[PDB]
RNA sequence: AAUAGAUCCGUAACUUCGGGAAAAGGAUUGGCUCUGAGGACAUUAAUGUUAACUCAGAACUGAAACGGACAAGGGGA
RNA sequence: AAAAACCGUAAAUCCUAUCUUUUAAAGGAAGGAGAAGUCGUAACAAGGUUUCCGUAGGUGAACCUGCGGAAGGAUCAU
RNA sequence: UUCAAAGAAUCAUUCUUUUUAAAAUCCGAUUUUGUUACUUUGAGUAAAUUAGAGUGUUCAAAGCAAACAGUUAAAGCAUUGUGUUUGAAUACUAUAGCAUGGAAUAACAAAAUUGAACAAGCU
RNA sequence: AACCUGGUUGAUCUUGCCAGUAGUCAUAUGCUUGUCUCAAAGAUUAAGCCAUGCAAGUGAAAGUAUAUAUAUAUAUAUGUAGAAACUGCGAACGGCUCAUUAAAACAGUUAUAGUCUACUUGACAUUUAUAAGGAUAACUACGGAAAAGCUGUAGCUAAUACUUGCAUUAUCCUUUUGGAUAAGUAUUUGUUAGAAGGAAUUAUAACAAAGAAGUAACACGUAAAGUGUGUAUCAAUCGAGUUUCUGACCUAUCAGCUUUUGAUGUUAGGGUAUUGGCCUAACAUGGCUAUGACGGGUAACGGGGAAUUAGAGUUCGAUUCCGGAGAGGGAGCCUGA
């Protein structure tokens, strides 16, 4: 037959799960479910090559069976879960909170989280629908479907989802002066103020996004993240704060020690 | 006047009992010519009347043959680059497109045409603007940059 | 059964490679005559299930001019657009010409206006002969062969004038 | 003795390019009920009156039979 | 449920035709190689009839002859 | 078929900036002015392979790791315990397609037995 | 490392090829072989034929247990397990091979405003009830056949197998509150109005007809109320089918092909998950071609790639990955997302 393939090869997965050519034959195909095969990675991944606390996958069932992490604050206890782009994974044991991010190069980290940020994630809304009665439904990067959205919020807009209720908090825009990260382009990982927009008649929409350090870079409309207003992110960025350094000062400042 | 088959042409639609003629606005840019507005025929394959949408590509191409039936056939002519001998060689492909009874379509004039849902075997496109090209001799013959 | 084994474009015949597969399927036509009500069960692909009707008698019916669907019961099929031994051997496709009992809808207007919304529109004078003898025409609308029914719509006005001349400088 | 009418299809070597050729070799054919095409004539773009048998197609039908008798090439190297 | 009929999908077998590839063959006619074989002397010298071309005819063979060309000639020249 | 002119910065030069016709936009000033080829920049660029950064697998082929204090404790941080620092880069991914700056070189377009624009009156 | 050398002659300078030279993740083979690391391996020819054995099964809270075994206070109420069997899910992934295949497949680039989509994820629902019905496996006993994943008759019983079936919400008026009014998810037909897209016959809404399937007659237990299983629609996700443009080797001692028998297009329909001559009927005579159509050949699966490379190039790519195809050769079909 020619039904859905179930298997995923090594050298075939995703480059920034970053696995190993020798290390097995296969690579875990990651269940479906909120991302993207591409745009995630399996908790597998993210605590057996990551944070290193198995090192089997046996022992990344045995982690999972007792109901002790929690994306977004429900168990989760798939092993080829998606975990996708921005979220909060509690683990109750040692009690710690990661936010996923990617980082300057371009791969998938988590980063430490206090409490009362990992209560407060962001979605990125992609579908304005509406549904029988004029009821509108917001559907966000995160596969999640937000019933009763305010009216001003719109399609590329991105809301502040409360964990627990499950409510949006506010919304923010995509002015021309707001905080926005680059989520898969050749300039993934990168953060920047948007520095202009320009609209493409029926083809991919490109905006120009500024650094900290007035570096211009060009990316697809379709692969940007509103993280903030021009006052300030709404996150915390990682160690690099989303400033991809050039490959000369990156030799230079990583030799100095 | 405009029912010549044996079925009734309808132009589906239209409306025609309670309302407060049919035409749509195609968009990428292209005006809804005024035989479209005004017109009597029907076409249930016109990209301002009929049920299609243009989507996908948009290309450009000479009147080869316009001798069937509200269908017409479009050369594209283009310079394919050899690499080995570091130079250009002309190559065409002709493409049939559908054309609007709202279009006036001669023989050699430009036409800019729209891809859309396959309408028959091999027409994949449907003709958005014409402009007028006086020709020389076979415009399978000509050549021209488009 | 689609797609493949023809002449190209330019009138070559391709070798044939990749038999059948079953999502190109093409099952038989449901040539559907009128009678008993009767539609069978077809499971097409994904599990969603088509009703192939293959007789009928009844149906919805609408005054388009009124806006308003009555059920009523087909008389008799007297002209199809395309081939026409479907209309000798009476079968029911998407938009052939049907006769349709005119009572549901005389009594409706009787019901509703009085005298033998959008009201006093004044109809027009040539349905009114054809309503009087009892039976009305009207074009199928629906697709029986795939949602199993026969709905449609009565005709007026120059559609009904096209057809009455194509019907019967006539014979 | 073998078909042999007609319709549709297909037709080689050779050739003086004209033929060979009905080459060879296939299929169909009744009856019935229908459908389509092919004309002429007058009135204020549209409506009526009327003729010929000739083709094409479809159902149904029968002890699979139908150029039913008559008539009527055997081909090829 | 058996069973049957009808459209349809249609394996398979047979007939015919065409094409492709391989292959037998009396006889015919080439080419190449081998050896001190037989017959002549065609070409290279003006090669003992200058050589060669196209064409045509003839002859044991190389070849000969006619017609028109070329010098790659044996003439750069009263 | 728009040529050109004038000014700041290394060495003697080289390099950077401004305006100079016409039509619409802003109360003397606010601003766009064929198409394509071609060329420049980007976006999408699966990995393995390739080029290539780092990394003493005892070297190398390799691999994508690893490195650091610590005869068992200082230091960092947490208001008593918790190892720390990391890397898995970058380029290529047609010639075609998307967007993009463009002055040169190439084509095509428009251009008279005519074809305009403006002003006034008329519909 | 951007390289040449021997060979025509008495001798010379050329053209010109033969030979030499080096590499090959390129095969075979000969001789020889002390260590370690690394690791290709029935592709070439026979997609030839196969003995034998294995290669897809699955129950740790959570469908169905008087086969049966066990343990707690006293024949009781709890449990622990549990062969077989019914039910559920998977077996459509994976693995192998390269025969077919020459604008086909494949690759980059699009579209799906022309579609389907199990698991998983997020939203969220409409026209006897102190809980409804028969019927069957396992099993029991009587059997048949040399043999098989063969099964006959009679008797019971379960199920999350199969099948029936039980409030409420919204709207208008005086104007917290009292009165009054209305009630089908997809899907199909007819008549209308009309946050987003580039463009809608879009979302959605109104009226008139139909109308599936459902909304728990189901099982285990988490804060010092949860879960599992199942279910309508939408969305996401894992994918898929079609689809735009561009790109391929040799051959003209293949120049005209296609078109009754669909060839090109129109109209109407049928069929499909959807568009489409995909098919049917009527109609028109179109469509491709020296920029190589149509044929023929390939010891041709395509690509990522490999060898050789100064730069160009030339040759290879069955073979780690992706896509395609096939299971001796054809065809047909059931279950199922």
């Amino acid at each position: 037959g020619k039904g859905i393939k179930k298997h995923l090869k090594r050298v075939n997965a995703p480059s920034h799960w970053m696995l190993n050519k020798m290390g097995g034959q296969y690579a875990p195909k990651t269940s479906s479910g909120p991302h993207k095969l591409l745009e995630s990675i399996p908790l597998v991944i993210l605590l057996r090559n990551r944070l290193k606390y198995a090192l089997t996958f046996d022992e990344v069932k045995m982690i999972l069976i007792q109901k002790i992490v929690k994306v977004d604050n429900k168990v989760r206890t798939d092993c080829t879960f998606p975990v996708g782009l921005m979220d909060v994974i509690h683990i109750t044991k040692s009690n710690e909170y990661f936010r996923l991010l990617y980082d300057i190069k371009g791969r998938f980290v988590p980063h430490r989280i206090t409490n009362e940020e990992s209560k407060y994630k962001l979605c990125k809304v992609k579908k304005i629908l509406l549904r029988k009665g004029r009821l509108s439904i917001a559907v966000t990067h995160d596969g999640r479907s937000i019933p009763y959205i305010h009216p001003d919020v719109k399609v590329n807009d991105t809301v502040r989802l409360d964990l627990e209720t499950g409510k949006v908090l506010e919304h923010l825009k995509f002015q021309v002066g707001s905080l926005v990260m680059v989520t898969a382009g050749h300039s993934v990982g990168r953060v920047g103020v948007i520095s202009s927009i320009d609209k493409n008649m029926g083809t991919y929409d490109i905006i120009h996004v500024k650094d900290s350090r007035n570096k211009v870079f060009a990316t697809r409309l379709s692969n940007v993240f509103v993280i903030g207003d021009n006052t300030k992110p709404y996150i915390s960025l990682p160690r690099e704060k989303g400033i991809k350094l050039d490959i000369i000062e990156e030799r230079r400042n990583r030799l100095k020690a | 006047d405009v029912q010549h088959e044996r079925a009734y042409q309808k132009q589906e639609g239209a409306s025609f009992f309670n309302s407060k003629r049919y035409w749509k606005k195609v968009g990428l840019g292209f005006a809804t010519p005024k035989e479209a507005k005004e017109g009597v025929y029907v076409d249930k394959k016109c990209p301002f009347t009929g049920n299609v949408s243009i989507r996908g590509r948009i290309l450009k191409g000479m009147v080869i043959s316009n001798k069937m039936k509200r269908t017409i056939i479009i050369r594209r002519n283009y310079l394919h680059y050899v690499k080995k001998y570091n130079r250009f060689e002309k190559r065409h492909k002709n493409i049939p497109c559908h054309c609007s009874p709202c279009f006036d379509v001669k023989e050699g004039d430009i036409v800019t045409v729209g891809q859309c849902r396959p309408l028959s075997k091999t027409v994949r496109f449907n003709v958005l603007h014409v402009e007028k090209h006086q020709i020389f001799g076979s415009a399978r013959k000509q050549f021209v940059l488009f | 059964r689609d797609g493949r084994h023809k002449l190209r474009l330019t009138g070559g015949k391709k070798k044939i490679h990749k038999k059948k597969r079953k999502y190109e399927l093409g099952r038989p036509p449901s040539n559907t005559k009128l009678g008993s009500r009767q539609v069978h069960v077809v499971r097409g692909r994904g599990r969603n299930y088509k009703y192939r009707a293959i007789k009928l008698d009844s149906g919805s019916f609408s005054w388009p001019t009124f806006g308003i669907s009555k059920n009523t019961r087909i008389i008799d099929v007297v002209y199809n657009a395309s081939n026409n031994e479907l209309v000798r051997t009476k079968t029911l496709v998407k938009n052939c010409i049907v006769v349709i009992d005119s009572h549901p809808f005389t009594t409706w207007y009787e019901n509703t206006f009085g005298t033998t919304i959008g009201k006093s529109k004044n109809i027009d004078p040539l349905l009114l002969e054809q309503f009087k003898q009892g039976r009305v025409l009207a074009c199928i609308s629906s697709r029986p062969g795939q949602c199993g029914k026969a709905d449609g719509y009565i005709i007026e006005g120059d559609e009904l004038l096209f057809y009455k001349r194509k019907m019967d400088k006539r014979n």
